[PDB]
């Protein structure tokens, strides 16, 4: 296993953790989905191309248009919480508690 | 919302959790995963209000985070061996991660934290829809990848859930709150069980689904989301509340109700491979679940609490929408306990 | 009066028929368990001239 | 006993045809009883629910549930026994093939074995 | 302080309410004499006259299937004969020494 | 044995069908008579048992036990008539089923031969007698009763089904007749010490034993009446039936294993019959008694021998018609009453002359006068006791003096002296209430005359 | 009477017991709903995870 | 990980006190970092400050009752000369649990801890001698 | 007349409860023998039981591939 | 669990996609196609578990 699959694995750890921090700005929790995702698609690209699976070139751009729809989701789900509070702070989301 | 885009939602919701169940190649197993997410976030969000949108926009964050590390233990699967069939894992901590993607979608101890909210901010129905069917494919796979677990983790995290579960229902005055921890404690029970016996894990599935169907469908015909909110149900539908009890305490795995059959036969089980500590604490845990659910018993049935001048209005009208199955459901998850060993049909 | 006590009485019939019902139902059950009838070694016994099985 | 991956197991079949050659529950069986009873019950809270005389509301009903639940029980039965002559003709094959893991125990008479004696004191 | 003073909507407490005022011959079996009657006829005959009285007689006619005089016959019929014999009554033990087959200890 | 179960299952429908004034007189009759019917298992031999199938059992231990659990139900369905009677049709039909079902469930339990089916239905039991509890119950502690009785019973008896499903996989059959003639010896070992006490300590918690009897004055003081009875009736020999069946795969162990539960036994019998003394209730006094009484019976079970066995088996039916009898005139004090204190109502003896005679006789056979079976039951136990050990004797004593002096003393407290002034709501006794107790006393004194039929199988 | 069967044998069973599951119970429900911390602990189980279990 | 675990077992239980002791501090000190990170993590008290004092505190507190409990059981072990004994580890469980009790200042948590830690260091003892399986393998 | 019109003989249940112990011995033993293998069948993967799914050998492609050496 | 639908219908939804030895469009090989089909051929019908040892 080379260091670059080991690079790309680290920047998916760090994009998780980032994600799993939350600051603030629950966009950053999109921006951060998206990071990983696009480790994901880096990752599997530089696999499946290195072992010449030329049936699995099909993979990736099927990962990206489902992430990326997924991102599309995720982003009317945030303006409908900033259209109930105008910002989109993390800590407005308060109301549902274990 | 239309009724037409209501029906192709849920056509949809089923039909990714159908291609996840029927398909072998990892890649349409996430396919199916990311349809069901997709066509389940507007069903939450039906009646629309701030509570029900924090409700979805909560479960999608946590159901992407898990639909991405499930994607990240597949590539690692397939770096450390070309294939894309769902088999043994045939890898290292790449089996831990699926591990954790399918326990957060699963609900699993420790990412129990969205149950409850989630479950508090959506109505009956979806909470309902929720609880019951989006158990169908984390658990088919975790079934079709039983051999590779390990099981000190997920014994741990079945131990965690049953835990956390019992302890976090008995503080709880909303009702979908405390079904959000019921759910909890089940999955526990249902995932300690996988190593030995998927078998059991499907049983239990079955009898946990049939026992919530009731009880959320008893809940949706007197339509009460809190503890006294439902102890007005008495002066108008008694034999509904004696239903209800009679459900709650199956639900407690009361001998001789139904929801004792899982419970017994998963301790039957893990008794057969050497193991008897953690299905004592597991039996000494359920116990917390038993009392909350005797204390909902308490305010339920068993005492008859003040009603008000208006229920007398009440008293005039007659539902007009009916559930047929809820019958059904009752006598399945009350009264099926002679017919125990028809578990041998791999249901 | 006919056809009309009848309608308020017939509930006492019920517990004997379940009295005879069990009993038919034990010596159903007893039927099944025949398979050392006259082969226990403390009462092997040679059947009587118009005798089929020592007990029923 | 997982019995998923059993060799020439079609996948989606309820019944298989091997289990033609299995003697059929009798309509009597105490199970099947047990099912039609179990839809008796389904059918009076029904009743119940609804707000209708329990016993006698609707008699086709009830015997809609009732005949539904015989149905379904008589086939679930006849999957049950099957499965377990499965279970019992695979146990036997392999005691059969592998003579060396069951060994025959030399048979011994209490005559011959000394048991340790403990007084009740 | 306008508060009523009462927290709720409540019915008064009703009184005990007596069998013998209202009906004489009361049994203490039910308020409508003729259930009342006829209970009390129907538990005393079929406790009293059928249970304690048919029960009691069967239970004590019940045939010896705990063989307490066969069990006398066969220790009279024994010690008619061990005493002929000159055998020593009962022997010390349970089973014939001649069929175990004690360990060798070579100790 | 289908021909006692299969009319207790009719017992339901019929109940259910029955005219709105017609439950009460079809209930009784129906019960007396499938009572008669039970009468037949008590012809026993001194062979093996009475193996009706595959299922279902009988033996002098299971057969005493299951006419007794048969003769209750007339008794607690009289005992209820009573304060049933501003009650609703369904509700009176719905506790009617409750007696049923309880009923069922312990015929069911004590032929059992099967121990997974046995503790199913042990604790199938535990429901129908907590909805008695907790609904018709008069106080606002009917809940905590309730939750200290099932929580008590299932902490015990949540160990006790691990330790059968691991004796079923290594020994292969949970059935009685096997596990006797393939018995074998538990090597002292912590892992069969710790097996022991799972199967001890379920049947421990119910007796109850000293230690864990708590559960049982909140029960028996908050349930009904028809709850009190049953309780101090069946539902404690339970433990006692379950340890007789389940002692035998324990030995040799059970001799280590026996003294923390002798002693807590032999020092809680004389503590609880202290406590008696010093009671401010009826129900509570009947509750310690009874507590005393078991504690005797542990006693018994423990040591191990013939003489303990017939012994304990003939003291639990003795304490089972005494201990229902005392509650049935306890609460025929209370619905005159209201009060359930024993020094508010006092010198009824003046004023109602054959109850007394009634109190009397019970407190009498409480007392465990010569020749009734409570006191063969009593003499067994202690000579087998005096064979373990000379000086358990001396804690007999004070135990049998202690139990005099508070069964006189509520003889004393409640019918002698000067009745009450102000309490004048004193009606004369019905002729149910005089039948109650007449059904309860009588067959002690006929089972007096046949002492055998109550010895067990070792007689 | 009082001092051994209405104090200390309530004390030791079922008293102890009541207290101790009110303040696990209390001690796990109490969440003030903040994703922050819910999503912190799991980074940390994550890491644990991976630390303990291989 | 499995490390700790190795380091304490693989010392007979009647030699090397000190080598016993301080192994068990390592593991106390170890859970009392994990218990810290995860009250941190649930819930911010009010600071960095505070924060890093509470995480020393339960810390500190944590290797001291294990310190106490691998000091006290290997020498009762070592005085009694009767290893694979129990009672040990019952005396220095409840050792530990003192300890606690002082430390946290309550006489009544002092006594239930003496009570429930003997009783748990009793059965992993007891445990540890028969074999039992607290995470069984799939046997069949 | 009570032993001839209600009860039966000795032999009657004296061969019941030998039937009965027959049938609950050859349980007993086989339910031995079922765990024993099953034991058996999940550790060697020899047995019709615990079987795996593995790659299906008939999805192989076995044709000239545009390079001699695969 | 997994309703194997594709074996009961012969459909083949997906299983072209599962391995590298799979009739790769215009024959490409794959980097390993020896290597997994030695590997497939010998573990095929043995089962996961003498499979793997
Ligand atoms: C062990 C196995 C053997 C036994 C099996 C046990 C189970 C069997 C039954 C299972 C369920 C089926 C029936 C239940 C439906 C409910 C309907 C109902 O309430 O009854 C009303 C109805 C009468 O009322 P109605 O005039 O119609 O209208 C009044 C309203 O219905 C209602 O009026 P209301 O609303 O004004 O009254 C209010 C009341 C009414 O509320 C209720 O009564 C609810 C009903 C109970 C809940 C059922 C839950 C599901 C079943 C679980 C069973 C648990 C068993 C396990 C043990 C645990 C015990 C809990 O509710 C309350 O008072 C609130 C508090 C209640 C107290 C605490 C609650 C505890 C209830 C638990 C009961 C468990 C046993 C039930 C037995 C049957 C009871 C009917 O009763 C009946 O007539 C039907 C009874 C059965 C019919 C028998 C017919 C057969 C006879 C002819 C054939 C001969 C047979 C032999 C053939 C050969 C012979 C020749
Ligand atoms: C002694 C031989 C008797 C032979 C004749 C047959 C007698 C049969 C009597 C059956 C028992 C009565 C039924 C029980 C409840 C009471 C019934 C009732 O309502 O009475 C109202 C009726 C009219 O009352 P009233 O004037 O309207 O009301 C006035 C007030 O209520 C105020 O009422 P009171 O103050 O007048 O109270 C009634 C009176 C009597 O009432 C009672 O207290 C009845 C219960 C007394 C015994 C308490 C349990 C102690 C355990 C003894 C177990 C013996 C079982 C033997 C088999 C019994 C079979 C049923 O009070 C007493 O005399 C207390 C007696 C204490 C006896 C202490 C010694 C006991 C052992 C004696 C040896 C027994 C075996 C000897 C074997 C060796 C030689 C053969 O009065 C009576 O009938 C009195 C009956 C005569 C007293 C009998 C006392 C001895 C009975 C022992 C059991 C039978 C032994 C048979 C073999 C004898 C040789
Ligand atoms: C809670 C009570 C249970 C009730 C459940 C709902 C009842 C309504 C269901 C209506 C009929 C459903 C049957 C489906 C028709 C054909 C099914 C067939 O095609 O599937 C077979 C399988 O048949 C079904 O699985 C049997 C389902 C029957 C469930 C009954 C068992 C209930 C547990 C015991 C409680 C008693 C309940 C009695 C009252 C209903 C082939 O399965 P296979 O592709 O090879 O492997 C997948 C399964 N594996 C992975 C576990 C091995
Ligand atoms: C009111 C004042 C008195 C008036 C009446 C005066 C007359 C007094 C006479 C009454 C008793 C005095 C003693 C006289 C005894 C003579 C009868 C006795 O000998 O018979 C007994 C018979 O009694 C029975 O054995 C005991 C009664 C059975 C008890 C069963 C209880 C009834 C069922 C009700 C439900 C059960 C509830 C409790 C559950 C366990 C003993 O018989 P036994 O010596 O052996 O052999 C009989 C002959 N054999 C050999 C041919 C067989
Ligand atoms: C609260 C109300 C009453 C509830 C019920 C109480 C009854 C249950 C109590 C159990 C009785 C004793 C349990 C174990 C007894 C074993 C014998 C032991 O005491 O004697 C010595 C044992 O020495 C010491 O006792 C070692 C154990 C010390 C640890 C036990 C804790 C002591 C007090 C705890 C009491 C708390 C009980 C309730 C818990 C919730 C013998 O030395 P040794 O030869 O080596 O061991 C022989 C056994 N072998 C053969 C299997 C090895
Ligand atoms: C002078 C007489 C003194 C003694 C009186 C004895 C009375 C005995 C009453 C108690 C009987 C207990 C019931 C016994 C049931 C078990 C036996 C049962 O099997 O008998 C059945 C018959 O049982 C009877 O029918 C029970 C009668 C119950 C009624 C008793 C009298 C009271 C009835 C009251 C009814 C209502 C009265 C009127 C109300 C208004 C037929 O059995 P069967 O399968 O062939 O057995 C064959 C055995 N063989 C092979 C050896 C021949
Ligand atoms: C008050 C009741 C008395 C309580 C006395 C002790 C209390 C302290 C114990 C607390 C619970 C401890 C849980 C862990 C105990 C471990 C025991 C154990 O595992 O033995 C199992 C033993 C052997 O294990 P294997 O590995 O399979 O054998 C192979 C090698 N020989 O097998 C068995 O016997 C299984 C039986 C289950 C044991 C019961 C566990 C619970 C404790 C026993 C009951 C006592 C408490 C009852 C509560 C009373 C409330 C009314
Ligand atoms: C591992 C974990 C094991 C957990 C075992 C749980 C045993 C079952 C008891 C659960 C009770 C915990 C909850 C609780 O007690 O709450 C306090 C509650 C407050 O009442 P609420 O109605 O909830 O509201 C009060 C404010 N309005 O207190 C009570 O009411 C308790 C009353 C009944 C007490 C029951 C006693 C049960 C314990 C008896 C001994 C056996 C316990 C089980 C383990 C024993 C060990 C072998």
């Amino acid at each position: 296993m080379p260091l670059v699959y080991m690079n790309i694995i680290m920047a998916f750890a760090i994009a998780l953790a980032g994600l799993l921090m939350y600051r603030s700005h629950l966009m950053s929790s999109l921006l951060c989905l998206e990071g990983m995702m696009l480790s994901l698609f880096i990752m599997s690209t530089l696999i499946i191309l290195n072992t010449h699976f030329t049936l699995a070139n099909m993979m990736p751009i099927i990962l990206l248009v489902f992430a990326a729809c997924e991102a599309a989701l995720g982003l009317s789900l945030l303006v409908m919480v900033s259209n109930t509070y105008g910002t989109d702070y993390v800590q407005n989301l308060n109301l549902l508690q274990c | 919302m239309n009724p037409i885009i209501y029906t192709t939602l849920i056509m949809t919701v089923m039909s990714g959790t159908m291609l996840v169940m029927i398909s072998s190649h990892w890649l349409l197993i996430w396919i199916g995963f990311e349809m069901n997410l997709l066509a389940m976030i507007p069903v939450l969000m039906k009646n629309f209000n701030p509570r029900a949108t924090e409700a979805a926009t909560k479960y999608f964050l946590t159901q992407a985070t898990a639909s991405m590390m499930l994607m990240m233990a597949i590539i690692i699967n397939l770096l450390y061996s070309g294939q894309w069939t769902i088999t043994k894992m045939f890898n290292p901590v790449a089996m831990t991660m699926m591990t954790m993607a399918l326990a957060m979608k699963l609900g699993l101890s420790p990412f129990h934290f969205w149950v409850p909210e989630v479950t508090q901010g959506i109505s009956l129905q979806a909470g309902l829809l929720l609880l019951t069917w989006q158990k169908l494919a984390p658990l088919s796979v975790l079934c079709q990848i039983s051999q590779s677990i390990n099981p000190n983790l997920m014994l741990t995290m079945a131990m965690l859930s049953i835990l956390i579960g019992g302890w976090g229902g008995l503080n709880q005055t909303q009702l979908r709150k405390i079904m959000a921890y019921s759910s909890i404690a089940h999955m526990g029970w249902m995932t300690a069980v996988l190593p030995y016996n998927t078998t059991m894990t499907i049983l239990n599935l079955l009898i946990y689904i049939t026992m919530t169907l009731a009880m959320f469908m008893l809940l949706i015909h007197s339509s009460a989301t809190t503890t006294l909110s439902l102890s007005h149900t008495w002066n108008k539908m008694p034999v509904i509340t004696s239903l209800m009890m009679v459900t709650l305490l199956s639900m407690g795995g009361l001998p001789p109700l139904s929801g004792f059959m899982p419970k017994w036969m998963i301790i039957q089980e893990m008794t057969k491979n050497e193991s008897i500590i953690m299905p004592t604490l597991m039996a000494m845990t359920a116990l917390l679940n038993l009392y909350f659910y005797m204390r909902l018993a308490y305010s339920s049935s068993l005492t008859m609490f003040p009603s008000t001048n208006n229920m007398k209005m009440k008293w005039q009208f007659e539902h007009t929408k009916q559930m047929k199955l809820l019958p059904t459901m009752i006598v399945l998850s009350t009264l099926v306990l002679p017919m125990t060993p028809a578990l041998s049909s791999l249901n | 009066n006919v056809l009309q006590i009848v309608r308020d009485h017939w509930v006492h019939i019920l517990v004997p028929v379940g009295f005879v019902f069990g009993c038919y139902l034990d010596r159903r059950s007893d039927e099944k368990l025949t398979a050392f009838r006259n082969k226990s070694l403390l009462f092997k016994r040679e059947l009587r001239p118009n005798e089929e099985v020592t007990w029923k | 006993t997982m019995m998923s991956g059993r060799p020439g197991r079609v996948p989606l079949q309820f019944l298989p045809n091997e289990a033609r050659s299995l003697p059929p529950p009798k309509l009597t069986d105490p199970r099947l009883v047990y099912m039609g009873f179990l839809g008796y019950c389904s059918g009076l809270i029904d009743n119940a629910i609804r707000r209708r005389p329990v016993v006698s509301a609707g008699l086709h009903r009830q015997l809609l549930y009732v005949t539904s639940f015989v149905f379904f029980g008589y086939y679930l039965l006849k999957r049950q026994d099957y499965m377990y002559a499965l279970r019992d003709h695979d146990m036997f094959a392999y005691v059969k093939s592998h003579p060396e893991d069951f060994p025959e125990k030399d048979k011994k008479t209490y005559g011959e074995i000394l048991e340790e004696f403990h007084p009740v004191r | 302080p306008p508060e009523p003073t009462i927290r709720l909507q409540e019915d008064p407490d009703p009184e005990d309410e007596n069998l013998y005022e209202k009906n004489p011959d009361s049994h203490g079996y039910d308020k409508d004499p003729i259930v009342d009657l006829w209970n009390m006829r129907v538990v005393f005959f079929f406790g009293f006259s059928i249970v304690l009285v048919l029960g009691s007689t069967f239970v004590a006619y019940l045939p010896d299937y705990r063989m307490q005089e066969w069990a006398r016959r066969e220790a009279e019929r024994l010690v008619k004969y061990r005493e002929a014999n000159g055998l020593p009554l009962m022997e010390s033990n349970c089973f014939d020494p001649n069929k175990i087959q004690l360990p060798e200890d070579e100790d | 044995m289908l021909k006692i179960i299969i009319p207790t299952t009719m017992l339901l429908p019929m109940t259910w069908m029955s005219k709105h004034n017609m439950i009460w007189i079809n209930a009784t009759v129906h019960s007396l008579l499938i009572s008669l019917i039970s009468l037949s298992l008590l012809n026993q031999l001194g062979e093996n048992s009475l193996n009706f199938s595959l299922t279902f059992f009988s033996d002098s231990l299971s057969a005493p036990l299951l006419v007794l659990t048969t003769w209750l139900l007339p008794l607690m369905l009289m005992a209820s008539q009573s304060h049933l009677s501003k009650e609703t049709t369904t509700r009176k039909k719905l506790y009617i089923t409750m007696l049923i079902l309880l009923q069922l469930f312990l015929i069911m339990t004590f032929t059992a031969t099967e121990l997974i089916l046995f503790y199913i239905l042990f604790e199938a039991t535990l429901v129908p007698t907590l909805i008695i509890i907790t609904r018709w119950g008069n106080q606002t502690e009917r809940l905590n009763a309730g939750l200290y009785f099932l929580f008590y019973t299932l902490a015990g008896s949540l160990p006790l089904l691990v330790a059968l499903v691991y004796i079923q996989n290594t020994t292969g059959s949970l059935n009685f007749l096997i596990i006797h003639y393939w018995s074998h010896p538990l090597s002292n070992s912590w892992s069969n010490i710790f097996m022991w006490l799972a199967c001890i300590m379920a049947f421990m918690v119910k007796m109850p034993l000293y230690g864990l009897h708590l559960w049982l004055p909140k029960a028996h003081v908050e349930a009904p009446i028809a709850g009190s009875m049953v309780l101090a009736a069946v539902l404690l020999k339970l433990g006692g039936y379950g340890m007789m069946r389940i002692t035998t795969i324990l030995n040799p162990l059970t001799n280590y294993m026996a003294y923390p539960f002798l002693m807590l036994s032999m020092w809680g019998m004389i503590m609880t019959s202290s406590i008696c003394l010093r009671q401010t209730d009826l129900k509570s006094l009947i509750a310690y008694s009874s507590v005393s009484h078991m504690a005797l019976v542990i006693v018994a079970i423990m040591i191990q021998t013939p003489w303990s066995f017939m012994g304990a088996t003939a003291l639990m039916i003795a304490h089972g018609l005494t201990s229902s009898m005392l509650f049935c005139l306890a609460n025929t004090n209370y619905e005159r009453v209201h009060s359930r204190t024993m020094i508010l109502a006092r010198g009824l003896q003046t004023l109602l002359p054959l109850m007394a005679t009634w109190w009397l006789v019970a407190s009498l056979t409480n007392l465990a006068l010569p020749p009734s079976i409570n006191l063969i039951g009593e003499l067994f136990i202690i000579t087998a006791s005096f064979s373990w050990s000379n000086i358990t004797i001396i804690l007999m004593g004070m135990n049998m003096m202690i139990t005099a002096l508070y069964s006189l003393y509520m003889l004393i407290t409640t019918q002698r002296g000067k009745y009450t002034h102000h309490i004048n709501n004193i009606k004369p006794s019905f002729t149910r209430e005089n039948a109650l107790m007449a059904l309860h006393i009588l067959p002690l004194l006929l089972l007096t005359l046949n002492p055998k039929m109550i010895l067990g199988p070792l007689y | 009477s009082s001092l051994l069967d209405l104090i200390w044998l309530e004390t030791i069973l079922p008293k102890t017991t009541s207290f101790i599951q009110m303040k696990m119970s209390i001690m796990v429900s109490n969440q003030k709903g903040l994703i922050k911390l819910y999503f912190l602990s799991f980074l940390i189980t994550i890491m644990i995870s991976m630390t303990l279990f291989n | 990980a499995k490390t700790l675990l190795h380091k304490y077992s693989d010392i007979p239980e009647g030699t090397e006190c000190h080598r016993k002791a301080y192994a068990s501090t390592s593991i106390g000190g170890a859970t009392g970092l994990i218990v810290s990170a995860y009250s941190i993590a649930l819930k911010p008290p009010a600071s960095f400050l505070e924060g890093v004092a509470r995480t020393g505190r339960y810390t500190f507190t944590s290797a001291a009752i294990g310190a106490i409990f691998g000091l006290t059981s290997c020498i009762s072990a070592q005085v009694r000369e009767k290893p694979d004994d129990p009672l040990n580890y019952f005396i220095g469980g409840c050792a530990g649990g003192l300890t606690l009790g002082a430390r946290t200042r309550s006489y009544g948590i002092g006594a239930a801890a003496c009570a429930y830690m003997g009783l748990t260091a009793a059965l992993v003892k007891m445990g540890q001698l028969e074999g039992w399986q607290v995470f069984a393998e799939p046997k069949v | 007349w009570i032993a001839r019109t209600f009860y039966d003989g000795p032999e009657k249940n004296y061969e019941k409860t030998m039937a009965i112990l027959q049938i609950e011995a050859e349980k007993a033993e086989l339910r031995l023998k079922e765990l024993e293998v099953r034991r058996l069948m999940r550790a060697r993967g020899d047995g019709p039981w615990y079987q795996y799914p593995t790659i299906d050998k008939a999805l192989i492609d076995h044709s000239p591939k545009t390079t001699p050496d695969n | 669990p997994f309703f194997d639908v594709q074996k009961r219908l012969g459909l083949d939804l997906d299983r072209w996609m599962t391995i590298q030895s799979a009739e790769q469009p215009h024959k490409i090989p794959g980097r390993c196609h020896a290597f997994e089909k030695e590997w497939i051929e010998c573990a095929h019908g043995i089962g996961g578990i003498r499979a793997e040892k």
